[PDB]
């Protein structure tokens, strides 16, 4: 027996893109003190 | 179900730790129900455990349930768990004594501002050092070598705001590595040689190959000698003694961590674990009767010279492991069975008694000295204490040997076995230990009855709040008696079994040279930062500029006068032709 | 299973960045076009997720998502895609990372309608290398990635920018050419014209004629996967980049040339790897031993990463000169392993950068006591990289251990020496990692906190990309057969190919 990657990716798959989604939002320091500016490496 | 016990507290590091990752408004304030989610957990994980313990021990002996790990063609790796005497003593060893530091920090840490990521350390580490008491393979005892070697360089790197112990965190992760480094190559060497990486397997297989001569003996014996480079750079001696050193630069209970209950469950089981690897070659067991040896003597050498409590019993921990290696240096492994369970029983009951000693001095601790963790500078620990110092009385005298008392059989078949296997190499132990037992007797004199200098009664978060080197009074910690409570008693329900050679669980349970070479690492590192990039950046210094040079040299074929242009032009006509005849 | 499924998730992303120019909203800075790119960037990897759910049907060789469509029969080139063990890991890694490098994309508001562009046509153009079964599409695919990566470090990047695109750029395509010279070579060997990699795996090549054609592939995939001769164009390229752009270049990037090495001159050129493998496994250990070196030796925290991503690519190299169906299944592996671990690491030195925005490590210091769960995702992350069980670092690194010492290809006097040298990296790595993670956060005496460091923070968002990078980390390190399962039907095919030119 093995455990099989397929019902555990497509299982773990909408968890995934459904939380990128909501994890966008909620977000810190990237619109307030941002030093860095327009740039990303300047 | 056996294998919960490994998982049980490291579900409780998951749950815990990833509530300071993603709530820590929440789990910060969440302190004191986090603290007793993981003591539950190892409380269970106990419960499965001497059940495990008592009830296979005269009852149902083997277990053996393998699971498959990766594999290839006629190449495959298992990991499982195994329920052996050899085994299932070796979880009461670790998994009572991680619920008594638990309990002990919980009594300890009040006021700490990190206190739920301590237990979220003491659970992965807890369930590190219960995996590999259970694991059948050199494979499986490389998974959680590292894995207690990473939170031995967690806890000591616990207070990341104190430089003095960052670089005592690394240096023990690094050590711990070149010990890991060899049983990388201990693993690859016996698997060409072997082809399995059960014991069980390499019972039979190894000994195949040497008294036929398909491998040659001196061929396995560097290779049970890189096995044995794993417990030697745990435990901090003449290649680098730089490891222990580092246990008292942190947290307090962490010398009952990983002072007292990893180099008995790691470097003291693996050398027991690995019995038909060491056994079938005579070349090994000289060595280990050589570093055994010398190790009981820079352990105890260096202890005398020292100012502190806090190292000298760490160096205590280094010469007792000394004879421990005579443990297997002999081969007569039954002397070192009793100090097997006891070397964490009532030796550790002194490690919680001492930390404790240092603890209700001052009240927190600065970096090193603030909460008063030095010797030959302060004195009266049992004149007027409370019952903290009284565990420093029985759990200090026993071990040069009571006759009531265990510990008496402790010490006389250590010098028993090696009458019977090597009476000529007896003295130059003997000289150290007729002296390794009077200097652990000055740990009492010079540190509960001597010259005072305040009033260390109190506070380490056992008295009143707001206590910083302000302790009139004593105060016991409630935390105190429940650990006065289990090992206690325990050290005299172990000290009547597995005693003597026939007892019950004795046949049921039967210096600066990294220094020197960092400094040395580090010399080849930056002459090598330039020197094969340059042999190429060469290539970009020629073929990057002689293109750009040519385009300007080329440049200059272009310098208007067409006429100069009309003969390029005839002078290719001229050209081709001889090109086009010859 | 009638569907053209890669050649849409090659085309997604390409074609839905020329939507990108028209999407409205210029609120100042691109909001809802940085959301677009999130968008057709998980509904992307929601068909790569799909297709393997469905239509893979593994422990079986050969291509399993075929697709060979007709572009130019005057020449010969097909349009032909194809899935198989070799190339499916690396196609779901492509589509797992980039969802993330879009996710780390968020800072990004310098020029975020060429930004999110480039990144999505570096999208289609990454899964598109591993994906072509061809030669003329292969080294279009492997040059697609060579302005959409030169403009992403040109104008989102450090100091000393333009020279790193410039080396970069110089590099990858005056190698490129090679994967033409020998793609030609191959194609036009003996009497049939077929460019498709299963055609061209087939045929009969001379040893002499091999030997040109592994060398002139060397070339090629040793600069991509940084064969250490061949590594100068990586730490200049990684050491002025940003987040999101490094784990392009580190995650993905890298292993096209190890994937290719297993393509092309494993099974295609076998009877010349069995020639050039000694050669590899000592330029595999010389990989890890000048990386781990060069590592300890450097001050600057994003060129320390760098040449830490050239470590463990050792490893791969290792792992396929070695003629092991567990040496190859460990060379896989620490494609998969790097490509997680090195994105994760690379993303926390610019979450760091954006704080500090020193990048010098001396200048650093006690950042730790200021933020909190970047230190604790940072320690984490690093720890990773050590092959440390438990996490997929070690798992990749011990079947390449195991794996080369018990083939039956080399002599025993050049395994010991290879196993103890390559070894020295599990010292060495603790030595450069664990000293850049206390000169940057374990420390009491701070920087100055007044020119730069003035704020300190950990967003959500930035905790939550580092968690979806180690449920694979871990979860394979816990279990490997959750991505050996993919291998062995078509690593298994890999190695017997290669076993039979072995007597040599």
């Amino acid at each position: 027996a093995v455990i099989s990657v397929k019902p555990i990716l497509l299982a773990m798959t909408p968890v995934f893109i459904l939380l990128c989604l909501f994890f966008g939002t909620r977000n810190g320091f990237y619109d307030t003190d941002q030093y860095h500016g327009n740039g990303s490496a300047h | 179900y056996a294998w919960l016990i490994p998982v049980l507290p490291l579900l409780g590091a998951l749950i815990v730790g990833f509530g300071l990752i993603a709530f820590s408004e929440t789990t910060s304030k969440l302190r004191r129900p986090s603290a007793i989610f993981i003591m539950a957990l190892m409380a269970i994980a106990m419960g499965h455990s001497l059940t495990l313990f008592w009830s296979q021990v005269q009852g149902h002996l083997p277990y053996t349930q393998m699971i498959e790990w990766a594999a290839a063609g006629n190449l495959h790796i298992a990991m499982g768990y195994v329920i052996d005497p050899l085994a299932a003593l070796m979880l009461v060893i670790v998994t009572t004594v991680a619920f008594l530091v638990m309990l002990y920090s919980d009594g300890y840490m009040a006021h700490d501002p990190g206190y739920v990521r301590f237990f979220a350390y003491l659970s992965l580490f807890g369930s590190s050092m219960l995996g590999l008491v259970v694991s059948p393979n050199l494979v499986q005892v490389y998974i959680f070598w590292e894995l207690v070697g990473m939170c031995s360089y967690l806890l000591i790197g616990f207070w990341y705001d104190r430089k003095s112990a960052a670089e005592a965190a690394q240096k023990a992760f690094v050590t711990n590595r070149v010990g890991d480094f060899g049983l990388l190559l201990g693993m690859v060497g016996l698997f060409w040689a072997t082809g399995t990486f059960d014991f069980a397997g390499m019972g039979d297989r190894l000994t195949e190959l040497v008294n036929t001569g398909l491998l040659s003996p001196s061929l396995a014996a560097i290779l049970a000698i890189l096995v044995f480079l794993g417990p030697v750079a745990k435990s901090a001696q003449f290649p680098l003694h730089v490891w222990l050193p580092d246990a008292m630069e942190g947290p307090t209970p962490i010398s009952a961590l990983i002072h007292a209950a990893t180099m008995v469950a790691a470097g003291v089981f693996l050398i027991a674990r690995m019995f038909p690897v060491f056994e079938q070659l005579p070349q090994v067991m000289t060595t280990i009767a050589w570093t055994g040896a010398f190790t009981a003597f820079m352990g105890a050498t260096i202890a005398i010279t020292q100012n502190d409590i806090k190292k000298s019993l760490a160096y205590s921990t280094i010469s007792q492991l000394g004879y421990m290696v005579m443990g297997m240096g002999v081969g007569a492994y039954s002397a070192g069975l009793f100090h097997l369970m006891t070397h964490a029983y009532f030796k550790a009951m002194l490690f919680l008694g001492s930390g404790s000693v240092i603890h209700s001095m001052e009240g927190v601790v600065g970096h090193n000295p603030d909460l008063a963790q030095d010797m030959r500078y302060m004195g009266g620990l049992r004149k007027y204490m409370p019952i903290t110092g009284a565990t420093f009385l029985v759990g200090c005298l026993a071990i040069s040997g009571v006759p009531p008392f265990a510990g008496f059989w402790s010490k006389d078949e250590i010098l028993g076995a090696v009458f019977h296997a090597n009476p000529a190499m007896w003295l130059l132990t003997w000289l150290t230990a007729g002296l390794t037992a009077f200097y652990m007797f000055r740990m009492y004199f010079m540190t509960f009855e001597g010259k005072f200098r305040n009033v260390p009664p109190e506070r380490q978060e056992h008295h009143d709040h707001h206590s910083h080197h302000a302790a009139v009074p004593h105060e016991s910690p409630w935390t105190m008696t429940l650990p006065l409570v289990v090992l206690a008693i325990p050290s005299t329900l172990i000290g009547f079994v597995g005693t003597p050679f026939n007892n019950l669980f004795e046949v049921f349970i039967h210096e600066l040279y990294e220094a020197v070479f960092i400094k040395g690492c580090r010399r080849l590192a930056r002459q090598v930062l330039e020197v094969d990039y340059n042999v190429v950046d060469g290539v970009v210094n020629l073929t990057g500029f002689v293109t750009m040079v040519t385009g300007e040299g080329l440049k200059y074929l272009q310098n208007g006068r067409a006429q100069f242009y009309a003969l390029i032009v005839l002078l290719a006509v001229l050209g081709f032709v001889i090109f086009s005849v010859q | 299973s009638t569907f053209p499924w890669l050649t849409t998730i090659i085309l997604f992303p390409i074609v839905a960045a020329l939507a990108i120019p028209f999407i409205p909203d210029p609120t100042g800075k691109g909001r809802p076009i940085r959301w677009y790119a999130l968008a057709v960037g998980l509904i992307d990897f929601a068909l790569i997720v799909y297709a393997f759910t469905n239509f893979y049907d593994l422990n079986t060789p050969g291509m399993q998502l075929w697709e060979s469509y007709d572009w130019i029969p005057e020449i010969g080139l097909r349009w032909s895609v194809g899935a198989d063990g070799l190339s499916m890991p690396l196609i779901l890694l492509t589509g797992f990372i980039t969802t993330l490098a879009i996710l780390a994309a968020w800072p990004v508001t310098l020029k975020p309608r060429l930004f999110y562009f480039l990144m999505l046509a570096m999208y289609g153009g990454q899964i598109a290398v591993f994906a072509v079964q061809d030669m003329l599409v292969f080294f279009l695919a492997w040059e697609l990635e060579l302005i959409p990566v030169y403009l992403l470090l040109a104008i989102w990047g450090g100091h000393k920018r333009q020279y790193a695109a410039t080396k970069f750029i110089l590099y990858t395509a005056g190698s490129s050419l090679f994967i033409l010279v020998a793609g030609l070579a191959m194609a036009f060997y003996g009497d049939t014209v077929s460019f498709d990699m299963q055609t061209l795996a087939a045929k009969d090549y001379a040893l002499g004629f091999q030997l040109l054609v592994y060398a002139g592939f060397l070339v090629a995939y040793g600069v991509k996967l940084p064969i250490v001769p061949l590594h100068t164009w990586l730490p200049d390229a990684h050491g002025e980049a940003t987040a999101p752009v490094h784990m392009l270049l580190a995650g993905i990037l890298l292993k096209m040339g190890g994937y290719a090495l297993i393509r092309m001159n494993v099974d295609m050129l076998p009877a010349a790897h069995a020639k050039f493998a000694p050669v590899l496994v000592i330029l595999g250990v010389v990989n890890i031993i000048y990386a781990a070196l060069t590592s300890y030796a450097q001050r600057n925290l994003k060129r320390k990463i760098a040449y830490s991503s050239i470590s463990h690519i050792g490893f791969v190299l290792i792992g396929i000169a070695s003629f092991t169906n567990l040496g190859m299944s460990g060379a896989v592996l620490q494609m998969v392993s790097h490509g997680l671990i090195g994105a994760s690491l690379f993303f926390l030195v610019g979450a760091t950068y954006d704080r500090t925005h020193t990048l010098i490590l001396e200048e650093m210091g006690g950042v730790g006591q200021k933020m909190k769960k970047i230190f604790a995702m940072f320690t984490a992350c690093s720890l990773a990289s050590l092959a440390l069980p438990g996490m997929s670092g070690f798992v990749a690194e011990l079947m390449v251990f195991i794996g080369f010492a018990t083939s039956d290809a080399y002599s025993l006097p050049f395994r010991v020496i290879v196993v103890f040298l390559a070894a020295v990296g599990v010292i060495l790595t603790p030595i450069y990692l664990l000293s850049m993670l206390r000169e940057i956060f374990y420390g009491p005496e701070n920087k100055e906190l007044v020119e730069h460091e003035a704020l300190v923070d950990a967003e959500p968002r930035e905790v939550f990309i580092i968690a979806c990078l180690l449920v694979p980390i871990i979860g394979i390190g816990l279990y490997p057969k959750l991505l050996t399962q993919i291998y062995d039907a078509t690593t298994g095919q890999v190695i017997a190919r290669a076993r039979e030119v072995l007597p040599t």
